[PDB]
């Protein structure tokens, strides 16, 4: 019954989530190297569950149009990693009743972890090269029970992480959408009746990133 | 029940990094017993309402860091390691090399024979990042001592801040607060980057936007700023002064300024004397020999009362509104688009946004920080910025005011604690050498015969001498005042600041440094120089939570431990969550937070490693004897330790002050050890005491109002956020300063739809009102001599208004609005280094990095050290995004990885492509492995030049 609306004509690239995502499960970090991007981690892994996307696109006169896009699981009405996990081993993805959390369970090394990653329209799944465990976003699901904002969502200083139930959810992206249009002509919606997780892109969903929209 | 919460106490805290002052709450293993468990954002906290940047969210991984100091260190002269060492070693040998140099160097009185009771063979730099309690007692420790030599990070910051907005409006602060940026109706940030140099900044801009707001960023470079911004404009390094002069000519060519504001509020209507001019890039009074001006040539004409004549009707050619008319018609659209290399249409389009804020109901606010004040313009620049203000009717406004952002946590406090050669504690001047006597030092305060001016800086007896009461309680404050060191009147005021403590240092004129909290082996500019300048010390004195570049700049790049004879001491200080006090924002909050965990391993407090030390001076003086010891024997400490520690809560009923004696004062009677209610209570008789005049309030019979968490708001208080139950902001808890100027004669607001102040049933309502006395009684600007905003500022060194001389030396060669080409108040400029190097931030890291190259998660997101250019000098130079380059000056070279953007495009300077490059000043060499080196290594010495200096760039 939760949703995250990201409005990203909102995001300054500040990374609060991604620090704060890391601090609340207590995640080590990455070894990273710069290679011409202030993007780091390059890519979500086993212990980064979020990362933001940096894209640099050319614009007509001065600056850029500088696209931000703070990655993690959609958590799908319909999960397609669950009914790909499920006919491999039931159990190893789960969906919570309460919240409509997708989880992954310490079973996920019981499955074509690989193939789970495959079913994921958004490519989302990452594998432990030791344990064969399926990592990604839980939805702070932990805080959302206990009736806490999941720690990407508290930290976000700009408006662009929310979080609540559907309804509430949905009408606030359906009137945003209207205003954030004025500004950005080409605002959409991503996937809002498939997923959990719905991102307002200022234009093209596939500029911020290929696996953005299924 | 969340399991990492259910066993661990909760606090609130305030972040240890930017001037926003976000709030934390804090976990604490075995319900305060044990390590932390959790740092996050505080939820209630009205500021930053739970959200944190990844500096603040990722507190836990700075405080809980395996990495950090244990125990003092030990490095003995010559030696290549450290050996670890006990507290009571470390204080009692530091006690000695105190008092060793002290003794041996301290001065009487100096060559002219006039009192001066100081040493100048120690020197100390910081610090920002320490509590208000401990900036406080650190100044008057070093103080006792005779330093004159005191400096931190502000200098560097925003010295050219104080000055300018003190001479536009009497004070040098943030004149409004992060909350109140939510009420503009346009916002320029220009010389800022506020979405990665103060992140929750942008919650409110925001939301400004949101409710109609026009954000404007003027930047060089396009930034996370930039991007969340509606209208970006490119503006060539340095071009400031020509940008904000064309937007001074397009307000008053357009009748855009607030008419009735400028006629009653600013000095517009003052008549200047006959003795003004300004012709080919000189105002009158120039003196060509010693390259300076006689300011005097610039003074108002005086009625015969003493006080400046007045054209209300705005007619006489000599009213300062129709000499700042002629001043700026030579600032055209072409000659300013020329320069700016903006372009007419966007030069239009943000004059006409920003210009329309000079509607009555309408608000506009500029947001400045590091873009202004580490340029050479910086002053005139601010002062440019503070009379379109004034102009548009912007001062004393919701949404309006000039916001110097401020830089680290408490450097707003550390200021306001006398960190700085030239002020003791509340801004009361460091007498010089000439002041011979109290009744001296009082008798250089102007007054005003104007009865509407209240003059409020006419108190300041009152202050010196209960401040004089609380260092020296059983001395007469006329007594008192000899104990202080005093600075040579015949002397270059800079001659005691940053800049020149380097120039000496390498001169061998300093037996001791102390490095408090501040890690000058990278935040100087010249590295190499600083760093083989410290080696000429006998012994260093390194406060901080991890070994740095500072404490072992003796291992350093190509230095040989042998060679270097510097003694160096290295003291483990706690982290913010492991300690108590008080740290003072950009908006003057002086916010109250407590210990989470005790402090790791056997680090401590900087109030208890400081005031041990002294101690163990103290005690050494006592058993000994040596150079004049009464400022050291007599210095009120009792008043700062409870339970044999440090007393952050005592320090703080100090620095409010509390009357010595049964005492009658503005018609109350106070008894003797009651808390001090206000500075309006204060007596030069020695009544009272108090630390510092501007905490009057902070800590009442009433209790400790820093330490409030109160959101209960009037209708009229909650419009516009002014949170007056959240903590205490000086002076006595006026949110928004010059507020009177936010309502006409009869006090009825400009502006009633977010109003600051109101008068209803003969009192004001809202905020508090900044400076007693019924409407239309009272100039608006009360810590101003004549009471006025200063368009014409007659005390400034550059002249009394704002001119464009050239920044940038090397590749512009002439100047389109006067023959002076550069300023008439040396850089080699050689060929090989033909781009311009500029250092700037990025949201993850901080400073040096010291803190934050030790955080895991922040270097993950930014592990090295990068260089930005354009696709124009990549194609040219031949580099590819993500190539390994060397990056070179005269000072020295590094190496960076290419970031080919195009959010770096090339200046078009006197008809030739001019290309900026860009670096981060966030690394050194001690850690992280293939992070880098300070982006100082490349700058020069010659408040230091940052923000462009000449350098190559080449493919390794
Ligand atoms: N993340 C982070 N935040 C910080 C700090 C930090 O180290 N890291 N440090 C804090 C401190 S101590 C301070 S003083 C503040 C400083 O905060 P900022 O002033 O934001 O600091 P910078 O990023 O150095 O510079 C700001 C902008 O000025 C631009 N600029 C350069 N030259 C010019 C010029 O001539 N004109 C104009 N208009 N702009 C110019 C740069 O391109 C840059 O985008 O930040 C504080 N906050
Ligand atoms: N090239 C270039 N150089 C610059 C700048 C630039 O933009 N470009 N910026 C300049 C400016 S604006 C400034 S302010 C200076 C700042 O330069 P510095 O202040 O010299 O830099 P840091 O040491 O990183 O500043 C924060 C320090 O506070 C320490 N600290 C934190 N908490 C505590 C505490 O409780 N106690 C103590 N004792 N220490 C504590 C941290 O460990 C850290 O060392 O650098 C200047 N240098
Ligand atoms: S909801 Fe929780 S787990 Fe998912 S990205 Fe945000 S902080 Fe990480
Ligand atoms: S985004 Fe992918 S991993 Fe996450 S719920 Fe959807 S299918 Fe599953
Ligand atoms: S914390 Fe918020 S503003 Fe910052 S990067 Fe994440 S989503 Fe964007
Ligand atoms: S660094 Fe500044 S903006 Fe970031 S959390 Fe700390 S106070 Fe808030
Ligand atoms: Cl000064
Ligand atoms: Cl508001
Ligand atoms: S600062
Ligand atoms: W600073």
């Amino acid at each position: 019954g939760k949703m995250f609306f990201v409005d990203l004509s909102r995001c300054t690239a500040c990374r609060g989530c991604q620090i704060a995502c890391k601090q609340w499960k207590n995640l080590p970090a990455e070894e990273t190297r710069n290679t011409g991007s202030h993007q780091n981690p390059p890519d979500l892994s086993y212990v980064t569950l979020k990362t933001v996307r940096f894209t640099e696109k050319s614009r007509k006169g001065p600056g850029i149009d500088w696209l931000f896009f703070p990655e993690q699981c959609r958590h799908c009405v319909e999960p397609p990693c669950k009914g790909q996990a499920d006919v491999d081993l039931e159990g190893a993805v789960v969906k919570d009743e309460t919240t409509g959390a997708v989880l992954f369970t310490e079973l996920t090394a019981k499955v074509d972890g690989e193939s789970v990653r495959s079913a994921c329209p958004y490519d989302i799944p990452r594998i432990d090269p030791v344990t064969k465990r399926l990592s990604k976003c839980d939805m702070c699901n932990d805080r959302v029970q206990n009736g806490l904002l999941p720690a990407c969502v508290k930290t976000c200083p700009t408006g662009t992480m929310n979080f609540g139930d559907e309804q509430e959810m949905l009408a606030l992206a359906e009137k945003r959408l209207a205003e954030v249009k004025k500004t950005y002509p080409g605002a959409v919606l991503g996937d809002p009746n498939d997923v959990r997780v719905v991102y307002l892109f200022t234009r093209d969903p596939k500029d911020f990133y290929e696996h953005a929209v299924a | 029940e969340l399991q990492k919460l259910q066993w661990a106490k909760q606090t609130t805290s305030i972040c240890c990094y930017c001037a926003v002052g976000c709030g934390l709450i804090v976990h604490t293993a075995k319900d305060g017993q044990g390590r932390a468990v959790n740092v996050e954002g505080d939820p209630d906290h009205p500021i930053n309402e739970g959200s944190l940047c990844p500096k603040g969210a990722s507190i836990f991984q700075l405080g809980e860091n395996d990495q950090r100091g244990t125990q003092p260190l030990y490095r003995a002269p010559f030696s290549d390691t450290w050996k670890p060492v006990t507290w009571d070693f470390a204080l009692t040998e530091i006690a000695k090399r105190i008092k060793k140099t002290r003794d041996a160097s301290f001065t009487e009185k100096n060559a002219a024979g006039d009192l001066v009771n100081r040493t100048e063979a120690i020197a100390s730099f910081g610090s920002a990042a320490m509590d208000n309690e401990e900036c406080w007692a650190y100044g008057n420790i070093l103080r006792s001592l005779g330093l004159v030599y005191i400096e931190h990070q502000a200098r560097i910051x925003h010295s050219p801040t104080v000055p300018a907005l003190a001479e536009s409006f009497g004070r040098g602060a943030m004149t409004n607060h992060w909350n109140d940026l939510a009420n503009s109706d346009c916002i320029l940030i220009m010389g800022s980057n506020a979405a990665e140099n103060h992140p929750i900044a942008f919650k409110w801009v925001l939301r400004a936007k949101d409710k109609g707001a026009t954000l404007i960023h003027v930047d060089p470079r396009f930034t996370r700023t930039s991007a969340r911004c509606d209208v970006y404009a490119p503006i060539r390094s340095g071009a400031d002064i020509p940008f904000l002069g064309g937007l001074i000519k397009y307000i008053l060519d357009n009748k855009l300024y607030f008419t009735d504001y400028v006629r009653e509020y600013t000095n517009a209507s003052l008549i200047v004397g006959e003795k003004f001019s300004f012709k080919d890039g000189l105002f009158s009074g120039y003196d060509a020999a010693n390259k300076k001006y006689d300011k005097s040539m610039w003074a108002f004409e005086l009625d015969a009362n003493g006080v400046p004549k007045r054209d209300p009707a705005l007619k006489h050619p000599r009213c300062v509104i129709n000499l700042l008319k002629k001043h700026y018609e030579r600032y055209n659209l072409d000659k300013v688009a020329a320069i700016t290399g903006t372009s007419k249409e966007q030069l239009q389009q943000v004059y006409k946004a920003y210009a329309a804020t000079g509607k009555p109901d309408k608000a506009g606010t500029i947001m400045y920080a590091a873009g202004w004040t580490q340029h050479s313009v910086g002053v005139q620049n601010i002062r440019a910025m503070a009379m379109i203000q004034l102009l548009l009717g912007n001062i004393g406004v919701a949404g309006g005011g000039v916001n110097a952002l401020r830089g680290e946590s408490n450097v707003q406090g550390s200021t306001d604690q006398g960190l700085l050669a030239h002020i003791w504690p509340g801004y009361n001047p460091v007498p010089n050498s000439k002041a011979a006597t109290l009744e001296l030092y009082n008798a250089a305060t102007p007054q005003s015969k104007d009865p509407m001016s209240v003059n409020w800086w006419q108190n300041r007896p009152k202050y010196v001498a209960s401040y004089l009461k609380a260092l020296y309680p059983d001395e007469e404050p006329a007594a008192a005042y000899d104990y202080l060191p005093r600075i040579d009147a015949g002397r270059k005021l800079t001659d005691y600041f940053w800049l020149n403590i380097f120039e000496k240092m390498d001169k061998g004129e300093f037996k001791g440094l102390f490095a408090w909290g501040m890690n000058p082996a990278c935040g100087g500019a010249n590295a190499n120089k600083n760093r083989k300048a410290m080696g000429k010390l006998e012994w260093l004195v390194n406060v901080n939570l991890f070994e740095n570049e500072t404490s072992s700049f003796w291992k350093g790049p190509g230095m040989n431990p042998a060679e270097i004879g510097t003694e160096v001491f290295f003291l483990p200080c706690c982290v913010s969550i492991e300690k108590e006090g008080s740290v003072a924002n950009s908006g003057r909050w002086m916010q109250w937070r407590y210990r989470g965990p005790k402090p790791y391993a056997e680090t401590k407090p900087d109030g208890d490693i400081m005031l041990d030390m002294f101690k163990k001076v103290r005690e050494l003086y006592a058993k000994e004897g040596g150079a004049y010891p009464a400022p050291i024997a007599k210095l009120n400490i009792a008043d700062w330790e409870e339970h044999n520690e440090f007393s952050p809560t005592k320090v703080a009923k100090l620095m409010n002050g509390y009357f010595l004696k049964d005492t009658e004062v503005g018609g109350k009677q106070f008894k003797k050890g009651q808390q001090v209610p206000s500075f309006a209570f204060l007596t030069a008789d020695g009544s009272t005491c108090s630390g510092n005049w501007l905490h009057a309030g902070s800590f009442t019979d009433a209790g400790n109002l820093m330490a409030r968490r109160d959101k209960t708001q009037t209708p009229e208080q909650a419009r516009i956020g002014l949170f007056p139950n959240w903590s205490f902001c000086w002076p006595v808890n006026r949110r928004i300063l010059y507020n009177r100027a936010s309502v006409d004669k009869t006090g009825k607001p400009w502006n009633p739809a977010k109003a600051v102040i109101e008068w209803k049933d003969g009192k004001w309502v809202g905020d508090v009102v900044d400076g007693g006395g019924d409407p239309g009684t009272k100039h608006p600007f009360i810590m101003q001599t004549h009471g006025f905003g200063a368009l014409y500022g007659p005390g400034r060194e550059e002249g009394p208004f704002p001119e464009h001389y050239e920044p940038l030396e090397c590749p512009v060669s002439k100047n389109p609005f006067s023959k002076q080409l550069h300023n008439p108040v040396k850089a080699v400029c050689d060929p090989r280094y033909p781009f311009i190097g500029t250092t700037y931030r990025v949201t993850e890291h901080w400073q040096t990095g010291l803190m934050t190259r030790r955080c895991a998660w922040l270097v993950e997101a930014e592990p090295q050290i990068f260089c930005e250019i354009s696709k124009e000098l990549a194609k040219l130079r031949g580099i590819g995004n993500g190539d390994t380059v060397k990056v070179s000056s005269l000072r020295g070279a590094l190496e960076a990885v290419a970031i080919v953007t195009e959010r770096i495009r090339p200046f078009k300077i006197e008809g030739v492509d001019v290309h900026m490059v860009g670096l981060p000043w966030h690394y050194g060499w001690m850690v992280p492995k293939n992070g880098g080196d300070t982006a100082n290594l490349l700058t020069p010495s010659a408040i230091p030049e940052t923000k462009a200096f000449m350098v190559d760039v080449r493919k390794v």
